[PDB]
């Protein structure tokens, strides 16, 4: 209901976790698990590469279509770009229904 | 070709004039058929019938025209020029539509 592709078998969840590295244990053996670990975190890169399958239009419409254009004007800031101090701001929600197939 | 010369129609046979026929076999057009209109083949076979006129309706904001209102120029399709000796033929195969249940 939020839109999208209802998948029976969706892309699987990729779960990630830092392996717990403990701090120094005491010299006598203890039964209680651990109240002290080494504080750590990870970083790294991650690539996602989705191949899509397009449906090219087969229209015999005469007049021009309505297509998503940028606002051609002397603007203060370029839309869908960074700012004076680097904040990527998406200005408006873009749908996908711009072309016209007859019903 | 008809000449209404001085109030008297004198229908004259023309031989070099053509007739354009195309079957829109890719569905780029509005499909007016199935809207239950007149101008079919007549029921009884010994009837001369008159062919309908192809009009089509598009989107409107009342009687205005929104920028999605498509215009279809129909000479922008490959037709087939037919003289008095040629003929238009094509064939078509239906889908596997279910049987119409003709029982109660």
């Amino acid at each position: 209901l939020m839109g999208g592709f209802g998948l029976k078998n969706p892309p699987p969840q990729i779960l990630i976790k830092n392996t717990p590295v403990p701090a120094n244990p005491p010299a006598e053996f203890s039964a209680t698990k651990f109240a002290s670990f080494i504080t750590q975190y990870s970083t790294g890169q991650v690539s996602v590469e989705i191949e899509w399958e397009l449906q090219k239009e087969n229209s015999k419409r005469w007049n021009p279509e309505v297509q998503y254009t940028s606002n051609y004007a002397k603007s203060a800031n370029v839309d869908f770009t960074v700012d004076n101090n680097g904040l990527y701001t998406e200005p408006r929600p873009i749908g996908t229904r711009y072309l016209t197939r007859p019903l | 070709e008809v000449t209404t010369n001085d109030g008297v129609t004198t229908i004259a046979n023309n031989l070099t004039s053509t007739v354009q026929v195309f079957s829109d076999s890719e569905y780029q057009l509005p499909y007016v058929l199935g809207s239950a209109h007149q101008g079919c083949l007549p029921p009884f076979p010994a009837d001369v019938f008159m062919i309908p006129q192809y009009g089509y309706l598009t989107l409107n904001n009342g009687s205005q025209a929104v920028g999605r209102s498509s215009f279809y120029c129909l000479e922008y399709f490959p037709s087939q020029m037919l003289r008095t000796g040629n003929n238009f033929t094509f064939s078509y195969t239906f889908e596997e539509v279910p049987f119409h249940s003709s029982y109660a």
